[PDB]
């Protein structure tokens, strides 16, 4: 299960670099920190704090419709 | 150079989900297998180059014991006996790929191509002879 | 890859000598090139010969030769022709249809666009076609655009004075308020914008947004822009319902709104809906009557002019909750009584150019006249709505254009929602007059509206009119007659309550002259759409088509609330005018 | 390739031999009908031959040209296409910390900076109106990324400082909707 | 391979041939006719084979040639680029002071790593954290390379200004940390 967690922590990065946060030093510092560590980790429940925080950071831009994005 | 310091950072790398569906349902990445992903695209941030200037850091001026030096470059120079080589001239070089860079102070405007393509034959050998003296 | 706007089978080749590059099915595109000079296709890449130093770029003469195009001159020896068997070689070849007849797009892509001809085939070939042409037409007006020539100030004679040098080799721009200028400063290795001017003939007078203090070396240039390719048609189909779909009335209604009542009910009985309203008839009324009847309903209030959204603010400020009503303005000074830049309100006024992708309950276009089908392609495009009200008079003035010179636009042509509303006849029409007197309003009626428009007031008897050739003089880009000023003065000294009134005139000349001379406020018929004044003086100052224009004619003499002078130099709209004639001093 | 008149030829050499054989006319007559019959082949082995090899070369052009297509429109549409794999993938993850805050985003809350994950840091996290409110903040315990996180300020979006009873049901129209609660991690 | 002298060879021996075919003589006389057309489809297969072959190479000749026009433009604009980004950058190399340290020399050779050691106007400093900024720049001037250098800007890895008051122990996490701070050569 974790490989699912390594392959959307990539997608969830790239996606932040594409939404031009590398702008913002610090802050893509600390999701490339974010992220080496998730691919590095070894146990799965690490993994999905280290995920949910670094996403936190997604959600708190205002430059990707979430509501729209979730049609499910 | 500049009037800044300009800061390079890596890419994440991209993920083919496609394959990845396929691999899962063949009954792979799952709990307890001796394959496991372990190679991945990582990525850096805005200091990568001048932190890995300092592994040149490293680096310390040493002396070789110099009797034992030369007794090993005879040995090893026996190694290298079957081989041949030598001088050639303009006409015999052979390079694999033009489409590559030069450096820093011709890759503002060209690539390899350029400069071999520009200068003749004779301006290559003058400027060899000119880095013998 | 797209799809053939003749045929919509989807194709990945555009013709290279259209200025749109519109993609065309095999066929298509072979009928095309065969028929017209457009001899350049374009595909992923570009059908041209990859032949070092070759300039040959006919697709009739190119051959595909490994995985290049060729000429026959370096062609490899396997290869095929791209044109042949009636069609060019292409993408999405096998599914292809093609089409009997390409006149209509062969003309619409070789058009200059100076006939009215043009027009007329823009606004009744097909809806793809449409779209095409609306999108030809104003490319080419950008264009066209380019070919002026740069005005440098070259000495400043005073405050709202200057001195123009102009580039030699392009043509002058005319200097009246249809060619708004936009001013570069010198700077170090680029330029930089100080707003937006208009010019007159002082030296030359300039009229800008923001004042400055500019010196030598600024200039002015017509600011031109990207024109983005349209999808959506300029008119969604139409549905009729036999219930109110998707408003709620409200149950209380004033009687300031109480005429619009039933009216309003067809709004929410059709899908889209078309409002006739004559000058003084309540248009802006109308629009947020709807509003104040279906009080939860989502509104978008648009139009291409910033002036007709701050009119329908000023409106809503004065009917509407401030707090729900909030104004999009592009990163020119408008209302700015609304809250800026937000989306998710209850009431959005926003100009077309500057609509977001966004869903309404309603959708309100006010005038319909100044519209053209980009506008309503942009509008289907960026604005999905249950309901959509265009409002607006075909009897008033159209938007210019500028590259038309042979032949005169009719109303029904000016744009689809215009050509519906002349030629099956308004949905809605507001059928009282409550600004001008009865002359005028009969006038009117009897002219452009099939004696339809009914006056509120009685008759003024202050509505007068006078036959006067007078003397026509010309300059670079308007005309004047300086003789109809002079009877105007006339008047004026021997009635001198008629300096409280407004001179109107279609020349932006005549205009100038009678500031200088008379000393009352002037005005173009163009720009006096959209206002009001208790005393108009109008001097037809000529007899050319564009002042003898019904339309510009009808807001001309609709600007007065209660007297007029006509000083008329056509004799057939002289007779046609209800007024009480007045003898030649 | 059976569409051309070098086709016709050879069904009229091979009737023409056929026809001798099962005849055995003469020694040179039959020479005749394969003197002008495997010719017949060298103006049909090769007019066969050049457009043979046009079909498939046509075809190998335009494949690899749609290949290009594909490669030049599909990195014009990365932007979408890597937002919509990645929000399919972690709704497939199913895990209850991340749809915790994917549906506080998607209706109301957002938080201002990364969440931490020690015991110890700070979080703001804004909450629109008193809905979300109930549903989150019950008492001093804020509810959020599967955590109990105490609060210690609130603040409305004015910058004025309200306490904690100050929120109820009827008063809540009192205060800049949109504030911004600190809490610090249990 | 229609305007070759020898198409009015084909148009006689054909001519010919198909003439005294339809009239149909004798073998006797039809012999000379079908060896006249013989050797004709001969001569045209060296005269064709002579010229056809001449087209493709002269092509290829046009196509080297031209690439190497292409080459020996290009070779101009490098040099001209190259010439001119030379004579502009040597304008920068405020020609009094190198000068001095220059005619001290007892040849004239002086080390590359103090031309900009002595004689460089501009100096910038890339500090890692507040502590070492402390050590070497702190306050509103310093000195280093025995000479006293005056603060002007300062700027993060944003590139984006921020004031001296503004890097304190405090206010420090709050700051991107490359730092990038300018001094002029205070005389
Ligand atoms: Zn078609
Ligand atoms: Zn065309
Ligand atoms: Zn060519």
């Amino acid at each position: 299960k974790m490989s699912d967690v390594k392959c959307t922590s990539v997608v969830l990065l790239s996606v932040l670099q594409q939404l031009r946060v590398e702008s913002s030093s610090k802050l893509w510092a600390q999701c490339v920190q974010l992220h080496n560590d998730i691919l590095l980790a070894k146990d799965t429940t690490e993994a999905f704090e280290k995920m949910v925080s670094l996403l936190s950071v997604l959600l708190s831009m205002q430059g990707a419709v979430d509501i729209n994005k979730l049609c499910e | 150079l500049t009037n800044n310091v300009a800061f390079q950072t890596v890419k994440p790398g991209n993920f083919n989900k496609d394959f990845y569906d396929f691999a899962v349902s063949k009954g792979f990445f799952k709990e307890g297998s001796s394959v496991e992903l372990k190679h991945f695209f990582f990525a850096q941030d805005g200091n990568a180059a001048i932190s890995d200037y300092d592994y040149y850091r490293y680096n310390l001026p040493t002396m070789c014991d110099i009797r034992q030096l030369l007794f090993v470059v005879e040995v090893v120079d026996k190694y290298f006996d079957c081989y041949d080589g030598g001088c050639i001239n303009a006409n015999q070089v052979i390079v694999n790929n033009l489409d590559k860079s030069a450096g820093f102070p011709f890759n503002k405007w060209g690539k390899a191509r350029l400069y071999y393509d520009s200068m003749s034959y004779e301006d290559q050998d003058a400027l060899f002879a000119y880095t013998k003296r | 890859v797209g799809a053939c706007v003749l045929c919509n089978s989807q194709t990945s080749l555009r013709c290279g000598a259209c200025i749109r590059r519109p993609f065309l099915c095999c066929k298509c595109c072979y009928d095309h090139v065969i028929s017209t000079s457009h001899k350049l296709v374009l595909s992923v890449n570009p059908y041209v010969c990859n032949a070092p130093g070759c300039d040959v770029t006919d697709v009739t003469q190119l051959y595909l030769g490994g995985m290049s195009y060729y000429c026959k001159s370096h062609k490899p020896p396997i290869s095929f022709p791209l044109c042949a068997n009636g069609q060019v070689f292409g993408l999405y070849k096998n599914t292809c249809v093609g089409s009997d007849n390409v006149t209509d797009f062969n003309a619409i892509a070789t058009c200059d666009w100076t006939n009215a001809g043009d027009y007329i085939l823009a606004n009744t070939c097909t809806e793809r076609l449409k779209l095409f042409a609306a999108e030809t037409l104003k490319a080419t007006e950008e264009t066209f655009k380019l070919s002026y020539g740069i005005a440098t100030v070259r000495e400043v004679l005073s405050d709202r004075e200057l001195h123009l040098s102009w580039e030699v080799g392009k043509p002058r721009p005319p200097l009246n308020r249809n060619y708004v200028f936009t001013g570069y400063r010198v700077t170090k290795n680029s330029k930089v914008q100080i707003g937006e001017y208009t010019f007159e003939k002082g030296a030359v007078v300039y009229r800008g947004t923001t004042t400055y203090k500019l010196n030598v070396g600024d200039y002015f240039v017509l600011t031109s822009h990207t024109v983005m390719p349209l999808s959506a048609p300029t008119l969604v189909p139409q549905e009729h319902y036999v219930r109110i779909t998707g408003l709620y009335p409200t149950l209380n209604i004033s009687d300031e709104f109480s005429s619009n009542v039933a009216n309003y009910q067809k709004v929410g009985m059709q899908k889209y809906s078309t409002l006739q309203g004559p000058p003084g008839t309540g248009k802006s009324h109308f629009a947020i009557g709807l509003a104040l009847y279906y009080p939860s309903a989502r509104i978008v209030y648009t139009a291409c002019s910033h002036a007709a959204v701050d009119a329908l603010c000023e409106k809503a400020l004065k009917y509407l909750p401030i707090d729900k009503c909030s104004r999009i303005i592009p990163a020119v000074e408008c209302f700015d009584k609304f809250k800026v830049n937000s989306t998710l309100e209850q009431y959005v006024f926003c100009t077309v150019n500057a609509l977001p992708e966004t869903t309404a309950d309603i959708v309100v276009f006010d005038e319909i006249s100044m519209a053209t089908n980009y506008d309503l392609s942009v509008v289907n495009a960026r604005l999905r709505a249950k309901h959509y009200v265009y409002i607006g008079d075909p009897a008033q003035l159209p938007a210019p254009r500028t590259l038309l010179t042979k032949g005169t636009l009719e109303p029904e042509y000016f744009n689809s929602v215009c050509r519906l509303m002349k030629t099956i006849g308004p949905d809605m029409f507001l059928g009282t007059c409550r600004r001008c007197p009865a002359e005028i309003v009969d006038t009117v009626s009897a002219l452009v509206y099939d004696n339809k428009l009914k006056a509120h007031k009685d008759k003024s008897a202050q509505c007068f009119k006078m036959f006067y050739k007078g003397v026509i003089t010309h300059d670079v880009s308007s005309a004047i007659n300086r003789p109809q000023i002079g009877v105007v003065r006339e008047f004026l000294t021997r009635n001198p309550a008629w300096r409280k009134a407004v001179f109107i005139s279609p020349y932006n000349s005549q205009n100038a002259v009678a500031s200088k001379i008379l000393g009352l406020p002037t005005q173009t018929v163009d720009s006096s759409q959209g206002s009001e004044y208790d005393y108009v003086i109008f001097t037809q100052t000529t007899e050319t088509a564009h002042s003898c224009n019904v339309n510009r004619f009808n807001v001309a003499i609709t600007r007065a609330k209660v007297g007029i002078l006509c000083i008329m130099s056509d004799r057939d709209l002289y007779d046609k005018l209800q007024f009480t004639s007045l003898e030649i001093p | 390739f059976s569409s051309l008149p070098s086709y016709a030829a050879f069904a009229t050499a091979q009737e023409a031999y056929e026809q001798a054989v099962a005849n055995g006319d003469s020694e040179v007559v039959l020479k005749k009908l394969k003197k002008s019959l495997n010719v017949a082949k060298s103006e049909f082995d090769r007019d066969a031959a050049m457009q043979r090899k046009l079909e498939k070369m046509a075809d190998q052009a335009m494949t690899q040209m749609y290949k290009q297509a594909r490669s030049e429109d599909k990195r014009a549409k990365v932007t979408s296409a890597m937002q919509t794999m990645l929000f399919t993938m972690l709704r497939k993850l199913d895990n209850d910390a991340l749809n915790n805050i994917i549906n506080n985003a998607r209706d109301g809350c957002v938080p201002l900076n990364i969440i931490p994950l020690t015991t110890a840091a700070k979080l703001m996290v804004v909450i629109p109106d008193y809905n979300t409110y109930k549903n989150t903040c019950d008492g001093t315990t804020f509810t959020y990324a599967s955590a109990l996180w105490e609060i210690q300020q609130v603040v409305d979006a004015d910058s004025k400082i309200v306490q904690l009873s100050e929120i109820s049901m009827d008063n809540s129209p009192n205060l800049a909707w949109p504030l911004i609660v600190t809490a610090l991690r249990a």
